[PDB]
RNA sequence: UCUGGUAAGGAUAAGUGCUGAAAGCAUCUAAGCACGAAGCCGGCCUCAAGAUAAGAUUUCCAUAAAGGGUGGUUAAAG
RNA sequence: GUGGUUUGGCACCUGAUGUCGGCUCGUCACAUCCUGGGGCUGGAGAAGGUCCCAAGGGUUGGGCUCGCCCAUUAAAGUGGCACGCGAGCUGGGUUCAGAACGUCGUGAGACAGUUCGGUCUCUAUCUGUUGUGGGCGCAGGAAAUUUGCGAGGGUCU
RNA sequence: UAAUUGCUAAGUUGAAACGAAGUCAAGAA
């Protein structure tokens, strides 16, 4: 049973999975849309969030605590420039999934991740 | 653990009565006028659900 | 008799006299009379009710004619209810004042859902053997399922591995606490099957 | 009472539902069953 | 080729004389009585009998609680039957039939006087079983028949 | 942590009786009538019309969202 | 006389019908251990003895390996199912190759004997069983609420 | 579902020593 349990394992264990999800999480910041599988992109949208949220106080300390997640020293910089300053005024939803279709080596779900603010033709 | 017989044609076709190719669900693109998958971009000019997504 | 309800949750009071009692509370809700059933017409009598107010948009039109037949907002949950000590006409209120009088109720619901399980947990099957002292793939095994080539089958009946959960349950001679008419609610005294939001049938 | 496969009798033999008594009110002690 | 030029013909779909017959049940006993329905179920006195065709007739019993059991067969015979399960062997009474309705009880006798095949599963069912007097059957014009003649 | 098993509704087993001939006496029995068990059939709980004997009642009836399927966001459901 | 559960008699089935005890999971019978209803007693009551009706449900944990003992319990019943069950478990016992003692034999070796050690293979086709779906039928197409022909469970003290 | 004459009430029907004798029939003291 799994009543009530709310994150996805992704096959992986505890270590690999939050590495995976903190690499995930520098490379949508630093080009602002990826290609992923639907699963990935889906945790990926839980886990990132907070981390955009916590540069609307622009502060050592929440510098230093999103550099807890990051340990990236370039996509610490564009997030609390550039990131930063196109997400303020929005309250949450900073991310949008669209799927694309299926690979051919093994049949996986296909998607893109992006940053609402950084794509012009969706309003 | 091992068949005592081996089994007739007609066992066999009975049990791959099952065996299919799912389908694909497909949409018209009202528009661009082809195919593509329903809730997915379509490919063909990039555009989803009336707006542009993916820039060629 | 009885209602329709919605279980709510478990907390715990303290009775008049210095008891600590774990206690389930009930939504019951006003339920409306949608149908009327007769032993003349349908071969036995019984009252049909509707609990939740339903909108337009969830409501087909067999339905929906069904309850402008009795001249009622649509419903959600329809269930039918037999022995009432009265008359009650088409398209009227009952609300949980009908339990005021009562000391003991009865609840039907649906217990929890816990999927496919084995034997240990569908059945409390002692398992195979120890742990350890040659122990080497049974530890959660059925053990024998019959008696050899006399009757050479296993029977009818036999505890095996499967769905558990998720089906009918009935709880009796539950103790009313306290029926609150300004709140629809009503406390009861234990616990009864089914998680939070379930709906339950309430019987005097 | 006593049940054996021969029974035999101011004890007096009666039939009840198809099986053979002898009774005795004076003494009980002589009550037989299954003649 | 065919040198016979003299054959017995079977009835067929379209060639069998089918009828609506009514027997009564007033005094008779039920086996007694059940033998000759089979045989008009089955269509043994018609001259054009063909044992592979439904070639019978439509069978209306009425006054079907006024049948007899001679003896103590309403309690003394006792009829056995199996669920399936490990002790799972049950008993009951043509009492027990007749409570439940005249209907299963006569149909439980035909059904045993009856061939055991696709058939005699099909003629089964041209049977109809009434506990009084008054039965709708217009339409079809069915004919009074004395079971005591056959 | 709450709840439950419980009585005996009906026919009975072994036994206890009433009236009573055969056999003018007697007799619980052959025509009859009272009882009498954790045992039998029920009451209680769950499943159950493929019960091909396929049951009943209310309401609606073809194309948009009369009914659905495919699809999407998902669940104390899997 | 009955039974076939003891010891036997017979030699009819068998290019393998492959193993004692314990574990797990049961199911059935009654020749009733407890609980329920009774007749008799050399039955005053109190418990006892014997017989009849009755198989629904129950019928412990240890020190030892059929039986004895310790502490309980309402009770710690008797049997059948290939002495139920190893394509479900174990491997203490038992058919194996090493070694030793006693006894027997000139010897190779053997034994109503004893003792230490000693590989338990198989991806489930059919049937069976527990769960869960697809198709069609009922039925011209449906959304709901239901009756119960039957099935299973529950039944201890 | 023939005809005629009897017997069985146990659904007997389609295993013994040993007990009542349930019932019909034939007798003798
Ligand atoms: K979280
Ligand atoms: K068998
Ligand atoms: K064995
Ligand atoms: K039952
Ligand atoms: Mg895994
Ligand atoms: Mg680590
Ligand atoms: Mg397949
Ligand atoms: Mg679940
Ligand atoms: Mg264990
Ligand atoms: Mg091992
Ligand atoms: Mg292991
Ligand atoms: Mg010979
Ligand atoms: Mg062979
Ligand atoms: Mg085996
Ligand atoms: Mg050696
Ligand atoms: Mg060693
Ligand atoms: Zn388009």
């Amino acid at each position: 049973m799994r009543h009530n349990k709310k994150f996805n394992h992704l096959g992986r264990k505890a270590a690999h999975r939050k590495a995976m999800l903190s690499n995930m999480a520098a490379s949508l910041i630093l080009h602002k849309r990826i290609f992923t599988t639907v699963a990935k992109a889906k945790a990926l949208r839980i886990y990132v969030e907070p981390l955009l949220t916590k540069t609307k106080e622009d502060t050592t300390h929440s510098r230093r605590i999103a550099f807890s997640y990051l340990q990236n020293k370039y996509a610490l910089k564009e997030l609390f420039g550039d990131v930063a300053a196109k997400i303020a005024d929005r309250p949450g939803g900073y991310t949008r999934i669209l799927k694309t279709g299926y690979r051919l080596g093994d049949n996986a779900a296909m998607c893109f991740i992006e940053l609402v603010d950084y794509n012009e033709n969706m309003l | 653990a091992h068949p005592k017989r081996r089994q007739s044609k007609t066992r066999t076709a009975k049990r791959r009565t099952h065996d299919k190719a799912v389908m694909p669900t497909l949409a018209k693109c009202p528009n661009c006028g082809a195919w593509h998958i329903y809730h997915t971009v379509c490919g063909d000019c990039g555009y989803y659900r009336g707006k542009l997504a993916i820039e060629k | 008799p009885g209602l329709l309800g919605k279980k709510i949750g478990m907390t715990s009071v303290f009775s008049a006299e210095g008891k600590n009692l774990p206690c389930t509370v009930i939504e019951v809700g006003p339920c409306v009379v949608t149908q009327v059933k007769t032993l003349e017409k349908d071969g036995y009598s019984a009252l049909q009710l509707g609990f939740v107010d339903a909108k337009e948009k969830h409501t087909t039109k067999p339905l929906a004619g069904h309850f402008k037949k009795a001249n009622v907002a649509p419903k959600r949950h329809l269930a039918e209810f037999k022995n009432f000590e009265g008359e009650h006409k088409l398209g009227d209120v009952l609300n949980v004042e009908f339990f005021s009088d009562a000391d003991f109720v009865d609840v039907v619901g649906t217990s929890k859902g816990k999927g496919f399980q084995g034997v240990v947990k569908r059945h409390g099957f002692g398992g195979v053997g120890q742990a350890t002292h040659g122990q080497h793939n049974r530890l959660r095994a059925p053990g024998a399922v019959g008696a050899c080539s006399y009757p050479a089958k296993v029977f009818k009946g036999t505890r095996m591995a499967g769905q558990m959960g998720n089906e009918r349950v009935t709880v009796q001679n539950l103790e009313v606490i306290k029926v609150m008419p300004e709140h629809n609610l009503l406390l009861v005294k234990g616990s009864v099957p089914g998680a939070k939001g379930s709906i339950l049938l309430i019987e005097k | 009472m006593k049940v054996r496969a021969s029974v035999k009798k101011e004890c007096k033999i009666v039939r009840r539902k198809g099986r053979l008594y002898v009774i005795n009110k004076k003494n009980p002690k002589y009550k037989q069953r299954q003649g | 080729m065919d040198t016979l030029s003299f054959k017995t013909i079977s009835a067929n779909k379209a060639t069998v004389t089918k009828e609506w017959v009514i027997v009564d049940a007033e005094g008779q006993t039920l086996g007694r009585m059940c033998a000759k329905v089979a045989k008009l179920l089955r269509g043994k006195y018609k001259p054009n009998f063909t044992p592979h065709v439904d070639c019978g007739d439509n069978v209306i019993v009425i006054n079907a609680d006024k049948i007899v059991l001679s003896g103590n067969k309403w309690d003394g015979r006792i009829y056995l039957r199996h669920t399936g399960y490990p002790g799972g062997q049950r008993q009951f009474t043509p009492r027990d039939f007749m409570n439940k309705g005249p209907e299963y009880l006569f149909r439980k006798v035909v059904k045993g006087m009856l061939p055991k095949n696709r058939l005699g599963a099909k003629i089964i069912g041209n049977l109809y079983v009434y506990a009084g007097t008054e039965h709708k059957h217009e339409a079809q014009q069915p004919r009074q028949l004395d079971i005591n003649s056959l």
